[PDB]
């Protein structure tokens, strides 16, 4: 379903891009979010951001408020990241997920805190190194 | 080192469960008597706080429902009782037999007709069929002329009066009338006493808003994702008074709502599947109703000296009827789509399995929409409308119901059971002259009920009270409690 | 409808407000508007002034608001901080286990974490005031 | 934000034993806690969601429960294939994830 | 009652005896007479105490006596005066064109020339107190 | 409240036992219980809130508690000594024929022997407060 | 016939009704004490103060 992609090596102060394709489905399907997390080598998981499939609304981790941007393209069934001002600490495995809501009598809004939300579907992961 | 100390002037609050003050612009009767003037201040400010909101379990909505009802009761309370009228009335037999109140077996009717007869009939403003009150399929009103003996203040003197009743307002005694003058009584007299709603109730609009008393404030959700029940609302707006509420009481379709926005919202009860679907104002949905004919009204002084308004029409007018305008087909398609995409819906896939439907049973209070036009309640059979807006393949609905039209037949009823949970029967005085009303349509009152991934059934409901939770609902009342406690080192001496 | 308290609700405990005069302003706005209507009702309706339920609901609403205003003033008088901002009482905080983050938490968040302490604290603050009061009595007598 | 922590950070047992992992939070989470199972070299997969429901496709030996500030993951009988890093996720707000714990095999 | 407020009328702006305490005692007089009559009515009429127009008029004056008292104390608190003989302010007088003749004009004459300013001044006095509260809060943080 | 305030009765006038916090806590306990009932009644009876004798009576008892609180606080503010125990007013005691036995007589016995002095004293105490405050005005001008 | 007649049964008008009005706290009655008061007088120079009529 989720296939990520992008440069393995990027330089400091450049912008990293990563594009994930959806296979057998689209990015406009109702009630899904296209999200990204990071996993720096030797570390746990960090959520970085979310774009909602039925709208142009996004939700980002405040630590990257001025560094992260997420967009979608329905003609490609793709979604992507742009991460600016790269540094050494941005080396990580970047992963995609669909974050399907559990629709039903426990979901009131597609918002954090108002619907069961979980990453049922995960991609493969792309390891990106920031280096000279 | 760390002492409790007292922090006064703290920006904090808790849930309040107190009465609110009402304020209005219409001060002709109940406004001057009960309400503050509307200050005109509709400003609001936003806070960076998170709060829990619930339309159904609310004090704001609870007061709206009980206050509208209570002001009704105190308005009718002093009006003339009609128990002196619960006497045998002498009614024209052909009319009581024709409209089914009484029986006859000498009519031996038999009809032969074309079965391939379903038609499609559209009407709009630029048409003579509306101006002349005669559209294909409209029939006569069904009014029955009855005579009776009534006594005024002279007591030992009395007069006979000419009263024409709508057929649904009579019971009529049955069996072995081989002549004329059938014997009838009012439909709801014997189990109770019918009181006349004499103080112009429902002849105009009732609009008011609520204001918090000192020390209290109202919080409101300003999200687009508010669905009636929301445990964590991120956009919380503060105000001292609510938006203006229209206390309109109609079934199936709500009229003249204040929450008219360029969006379809569906509120959902947290513990149930009863919903209030707003309609998208983008489509200018409107319902224009007419009551044909020129009425005469004759005040009668009865026993106590109070006056009753009789209806000596002595004519045979066309049925009251209603015309639906605006882009109904598209507004309904959006509703179906909104349901499919809604967070609480886990039903079907396509909008071709989602249909509007009437509630079942033989009970007129749910099977027919009730609309209040300036004092006269108008029940309307809507199969023609539904067939049209849904573009249904009718086929087997039986010949009179198989048509697609943007108008429906309707029938006036003067003895109406109160909309609230009272059970009281009241009489609505007739309006003099002809009647016309042009309403906006802002909401649909319905349950969503599916048990599988095919067939969604949006079932129209008659709980008029649910409409007040769309008018308000998003408000929470809170108490400001500006005293805090917190460890600090700064004790006196 | 000054809304001065709610206005700083989204900031932090160690950040803003601690306003006293806003309660007076709120009460004044309330009283004036109720008085204007009470003078207005008799212009059209003199008989049905308390006789019917709408007038008892407006009365209970007004009485409750007056009691609330005075309730806070009475509690402050017991503590002495009618006009003292932070007051500076001498009662120790119940335990070191429950401490505010002055730069992260708001007063709304904080107060909902000490609701089970207030039950004991109000009484303790009053007891402290009583002993201080006794000490002041004797000092004034001397 | 909500600080989500986990304990033991590293635990082991034999195949066939009873294994549990506990997650704790600095703030209450109503029930919105997810568990993920990540094996080395692979993306994490959802194991349990909304602190109570097993994700379809996940073996019945996995279960869990929890509320407020304390949640538990249980493997009724540890398998030789269950060595993994298990992570907790709160999604009450801006999801942050906990540090993860490791299950080894003995 | 006493009407000391009128007894000194006509004495000029450089007035003697501004009987501040007069408002507290007029409240007390109000409460006593109305309470005694309400206790007296039940001797013959126990039901229709508020349910007949005389009791809606008498309740209105009882509730109002409480509210009038509180409006003045609240306004005074809003302007920073727990007790106000003069309770000096930080708000400058609007202009030099409106200055009283302390040894010629009376308070009745004077006040009726400045009703215009009272509407603008009330707000200014409240604003001054808001800033003073903010300043105290900053001092508390320091 | 618990009415522990009167527990000392019989102890003699000079046996300390005076307090400024007892009435606030009695009133505060009262307000919470009475407000809870005002809001509880509508769960069964929403129309007849003050349309009945008991409705009117509950109004009367809630109001009486408030009027009483205000009468006493208003009188103290007139004397200025809201928080001063003994208050230290400057009005001389009327005569040497009415002197308490601090270690024999109780406050109940004592107060019933000076009811006629309060009638002249209240006014004197109020004037003393006015004179002190107008002198402060002159000093601020200087 | 146009109305209902009610009996004035509670001894009304069988004796005299006399009463005076009193101002509530914070209010006062002013009165003209001139001999030139003719119902309408823009500037009354003798103004007398009382609490009741
Ligand atoms: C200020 O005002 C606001 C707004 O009014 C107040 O907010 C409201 O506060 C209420 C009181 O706390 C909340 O209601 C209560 O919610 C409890 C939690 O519900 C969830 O969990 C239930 C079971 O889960 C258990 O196990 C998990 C393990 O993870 C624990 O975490 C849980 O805590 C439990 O121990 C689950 O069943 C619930 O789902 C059902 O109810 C919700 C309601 O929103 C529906 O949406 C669901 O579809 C579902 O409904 C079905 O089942 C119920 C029966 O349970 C039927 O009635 C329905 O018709 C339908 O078939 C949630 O997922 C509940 O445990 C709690 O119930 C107990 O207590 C009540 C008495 O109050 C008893 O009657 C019950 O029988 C039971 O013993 C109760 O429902 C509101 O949700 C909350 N509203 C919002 C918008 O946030 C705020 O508190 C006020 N503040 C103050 C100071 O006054
Ligand atoms: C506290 O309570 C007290 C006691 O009630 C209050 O005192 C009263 O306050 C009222 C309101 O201000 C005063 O009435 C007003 O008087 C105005 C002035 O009237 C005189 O001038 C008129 C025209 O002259 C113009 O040009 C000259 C040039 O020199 C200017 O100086 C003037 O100012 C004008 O610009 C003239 O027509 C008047 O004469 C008529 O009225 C008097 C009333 O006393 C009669 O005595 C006369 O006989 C004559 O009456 C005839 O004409 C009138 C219509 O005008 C008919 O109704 C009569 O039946 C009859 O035929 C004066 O010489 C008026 O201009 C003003 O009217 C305007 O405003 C009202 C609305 O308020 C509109 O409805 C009008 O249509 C019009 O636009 C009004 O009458 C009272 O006199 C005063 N009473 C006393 C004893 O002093 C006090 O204010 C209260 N205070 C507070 C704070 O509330
Ligand atoms: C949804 O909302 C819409 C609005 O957005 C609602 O529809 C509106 O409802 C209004 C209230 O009923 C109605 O207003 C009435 O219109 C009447 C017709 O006016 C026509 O002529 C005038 C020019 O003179 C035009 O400007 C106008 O456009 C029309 O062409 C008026 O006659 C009505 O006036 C009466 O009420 C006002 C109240 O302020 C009085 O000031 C006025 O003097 C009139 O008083 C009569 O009625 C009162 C009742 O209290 C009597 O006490 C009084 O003595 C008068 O009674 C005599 O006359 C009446 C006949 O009117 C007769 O029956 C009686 O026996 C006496 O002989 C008033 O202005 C809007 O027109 C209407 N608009 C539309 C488009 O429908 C809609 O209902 C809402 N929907 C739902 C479901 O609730
Ligand atoms: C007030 O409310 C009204 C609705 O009541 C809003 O009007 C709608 O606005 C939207 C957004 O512009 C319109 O949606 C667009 O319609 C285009 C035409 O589609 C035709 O063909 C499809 C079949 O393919 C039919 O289903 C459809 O009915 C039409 O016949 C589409 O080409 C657009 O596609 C783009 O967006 C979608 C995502 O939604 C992507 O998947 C596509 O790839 C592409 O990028 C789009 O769907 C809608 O038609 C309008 N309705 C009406 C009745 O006019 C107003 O905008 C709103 N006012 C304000 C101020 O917000
Ligand atoms: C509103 O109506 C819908 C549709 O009737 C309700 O959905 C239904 O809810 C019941 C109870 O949640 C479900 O039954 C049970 O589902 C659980 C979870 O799969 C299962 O473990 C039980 O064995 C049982 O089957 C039912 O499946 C579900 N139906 C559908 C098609 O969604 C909904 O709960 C109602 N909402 C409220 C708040 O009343
Ligand atoms: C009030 O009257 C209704 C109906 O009136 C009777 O039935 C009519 C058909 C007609 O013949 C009238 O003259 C009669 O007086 C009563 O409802 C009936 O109750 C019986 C007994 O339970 C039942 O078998 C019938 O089907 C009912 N008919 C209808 C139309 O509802 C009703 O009971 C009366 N209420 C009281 C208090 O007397
Ligand atoms: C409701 O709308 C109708 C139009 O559908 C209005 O009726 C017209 O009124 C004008 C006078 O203003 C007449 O000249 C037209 O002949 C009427 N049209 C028809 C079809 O009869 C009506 O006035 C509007 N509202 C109300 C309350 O009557
Ligand atoms: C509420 O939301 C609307 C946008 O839908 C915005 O224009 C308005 O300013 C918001 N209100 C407040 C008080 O922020
Ligand atoms: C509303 O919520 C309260 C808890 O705050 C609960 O006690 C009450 O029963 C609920 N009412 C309804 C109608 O669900
Ligand atoms: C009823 O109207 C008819 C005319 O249609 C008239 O002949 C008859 O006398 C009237 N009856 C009464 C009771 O007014
Ligand atoms: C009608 O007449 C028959 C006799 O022919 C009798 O049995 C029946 O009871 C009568 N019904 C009524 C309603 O009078
Ligand atoms: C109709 O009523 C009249 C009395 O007004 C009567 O003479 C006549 O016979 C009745 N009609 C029938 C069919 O019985
Ligand atoms: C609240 O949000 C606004 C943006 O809408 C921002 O400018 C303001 O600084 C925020 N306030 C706080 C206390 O976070
Ligand atoms: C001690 O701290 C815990 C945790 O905050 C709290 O629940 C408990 O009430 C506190 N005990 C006392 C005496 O304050
Ligand atoms: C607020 O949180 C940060 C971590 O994000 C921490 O470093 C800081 O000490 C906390 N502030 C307080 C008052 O505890
Ligand atoms: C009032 O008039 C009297 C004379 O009748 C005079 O003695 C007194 O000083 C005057 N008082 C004032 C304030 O003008
Ligand atoms: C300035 O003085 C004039 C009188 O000459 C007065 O009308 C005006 O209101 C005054 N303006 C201010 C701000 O006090
Ligand atoms: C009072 O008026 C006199 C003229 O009669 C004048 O000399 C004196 O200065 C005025 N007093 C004040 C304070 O303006
Ligand atoms: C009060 O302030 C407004 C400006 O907000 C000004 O237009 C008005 O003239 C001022 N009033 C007075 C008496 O100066
Ligand atoms: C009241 O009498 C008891 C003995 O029964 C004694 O202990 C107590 O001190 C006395 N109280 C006072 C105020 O004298
Ligand atoms: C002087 O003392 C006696 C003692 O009984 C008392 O009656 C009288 O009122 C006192 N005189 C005053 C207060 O002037």
């Amino acid at each position: 379903q989720l296939q990520e992609s992008g440069p393995g090596v990027v330089r400091p102060s450049q912008t990293l891009s990563l594009t994930c394709a959806v296979s057998g489905d689209t990015v406009s399907s109702c009630c899904f979010f296209w999200t990204w997390i990071r996993q720096p080598p030797g570390k746990g998981l960090e959520w970085i951001g979310n774009i909602y499939s039925d709208n142009d609304n996004t939700n980002y981790n405040p630590s990257l408020k001025t560094r992260i941007s997420i967009s979608k393209d329905m003609s490609k069934n793709q979604f992507s990241l742009k991460l600016n001002s790269l540094t050494a600490t941005d080396t990580a495995i970047y992963y995609c997920a669909r974050e399907s809501p559990s629709r039903g009598n426990f979901c009131y809004a597609y918002l954090y805190g108002n619907c069961p939300l979980h990453f049922d579907l995960w991609g493969q992961g792309v390891l990106v190194t920031v280096s000279s | 080192t760390l002492y409790v100390t007292v922090f006064y002037g703290v920006p904090a609050w808790r849930n309040a469960t107190i009465p609110l003050f009402c304020a209005t612009k219409n001060r002709d009767t109940w406004g001057t008597t009960q309400c503050l003037p509307d200050n005109g201040d509709y400003s609001e400010m936003a806070l960076n706080v998170t709060e829990s909101f619930d339309a159904w379990n609310n004090t704001v909505t609870e007061q709206a429902i009980e206050d509208v009802w209570q002001l009704f009761e105190t308005s009718i309370k002093p009006c003339v009782k009609l128990s002196p009228l619960c006497i045998t009335m002498r009614c024209n037999k052909s009319e009581t037999d024709r409209w089914g109140l009484t029986k006859s077996i000498t009519t031996t009717a038999s009809t032969t007709s074309t079965t391939a007869s379903a038609k499609v009939d559209m009407v709009n403003e630029t048409s003579s069929c509306i101006a002349q009150d005669n559209c294909t399929g409209l029939e006569q009103e069904q009014m029955i002329s009855c005579k009776f003996n009534m006594t005024g203040l002279k007591r030992d003197k009395s007069k006979e009066y000419n009263e024409t009743w709508y057929s649904a307002d009579l019971v009529c005694e049955q069996g072995n009338n081989t002549g004329n003058e059938s014997r009838c009584y009012m439909n709801h007299c014997n189990t109770s006493v019918i009181q006349e709603s004499c103080d112009k109730h429902y002849w105009d609009a009732i609009r008011f808003r609520y204001c918090a008393p000192p020390g209290y404030a109202l919080l409101r959700c300003n999200d687009t994702n508010y669905s009636g029940f929301m445990p964590k609302c991120s956009k919380v707006v503060v105000s001292s008074c609510t938006r203006m509420m229209e206390t309109q009481t109609s079934t199936w379709f709500g009229f003249n709502g204040t929450r008219a926005e360029n969006r379809t919202y569906i509120y959902w009860h947290g513990r149930d599947n009863r919903t209030i679907i707003s309609l998208n104002k983008y489509y200018n949905l409107t319902m224009k109703c007419r009551r044909p004919g020129n009425k005469t009204v004759l005040p009668v002084t009865i026993m106590s000296g109070l006056v009753f308004h009789s209806q000596p029409i002595n004519d045979r007018p066309k049925q009251a009827w209603c015309w639906f305008g605006g882009k109904w087909k598209d507004a309904i398609k959006e509703v179906k789509q909104t349901i499919v995409k809604h967070p609480r819906y886990t039903g079907t896939n396509n909008t071709d399995k989602i249909n509007l439907t009437a509630p079942g049973g033989g009970d007129p209070e749910v099977t027919f929409m009730w609309t209040n036009c300036r004092g006269e309640f108008l029940y309307c059979k809507m199969n023609w409308f539904l067939n049209w807006v849904e573009d249904r393949n009718t086929a087997n609905q039986k010949p009179k119901e198989q048509h697609k039209r943007n108008y429906v037949p309707c029938h006036i009823r003067q003895i109406i059971n109160t909309w609230h949970k009272v059970g009281k029967n009241v009489y609505l005085p007739p309006r003099e002259g002809d009647l016309t009303c042009n309403s906006t349509v802002t909401s649909l009152i319905a349950n969503i009920d599916w048990i599988d991934g095919n067939q969604t059934n949006i079932t129209m409901s008659a709980e008029v009270a649910e409409l007040y939770r769309l008018e308000l609902g998003d408000y929470k009342l809170v108490e400001i409690t500006p005293i805090g406690l917190a460890p600090t080192s700064c004790k006196r001496y | 409808g000054f809304l001065g308290f709610l206005a700083t609700a989204g900031s932090a405990m160690g950040a803003a407000s601690l306003t006293l005069t806003a309660q007076s302003r709120t009460l004044l706005a309330g009283i004036v508007q109720q008085q204007q209507q009470l003078l207005d009702v008799p212009k059209r309706q003199q008989e049905l002034l308390r006789l019917t339920v709408w007038g008892t609901k407006n009365l209970q609403t007004r009485v409750t608001a007056i009691e609330k205003y005075l309730k806070d003033q009475a509690q402050l008088n017991a503590w002495g901080c009618a006009f003292r901002q932070v007051c500076c009482t001498t009662v120790p905080w119940p335990n070191a286990s429950l401490i505010p983050k002055w730069n992260n938490e708001t007063w709304q968040e904080w107060e909902r974490k000490v609701d089970f302490l207030e039950e004991n604290i109000t009484a303790l603050l009053e007891e402290a005031q009583i002993q201080q009061e006794k000490n002041m009595y004797e000092l004034q007598k001397l | 934000d909500i600080l989500l922590t986990q304990s033991p950070s590293s635990l082991s047992g034999s195949v066939g034993d009873r294994v549990t992992i506990t997650c704790r939070a600095s703030q209450g989470i109503n029930s919105y806690l997810n568990w993920y199972q990540q094996k080395p070299g692979k993306a994490p997969k959802l194991l349990i969601y909304f602190a109570n429901r097993l994700q379809s496709g996940v073996p019945s030996r996995f279960s869990g429960s929890g509320s407020g500030t304390e949640f538990t993951l249980t493997i009724s009988s540890l398998q030789s294939e269950d060595g993994a890093t298990y992570y907790c996720q709160q999604y009450d707000t801006f999801p942050t994830f906990g540090p993860g714990t490791k299950l080894d095999i003995k």
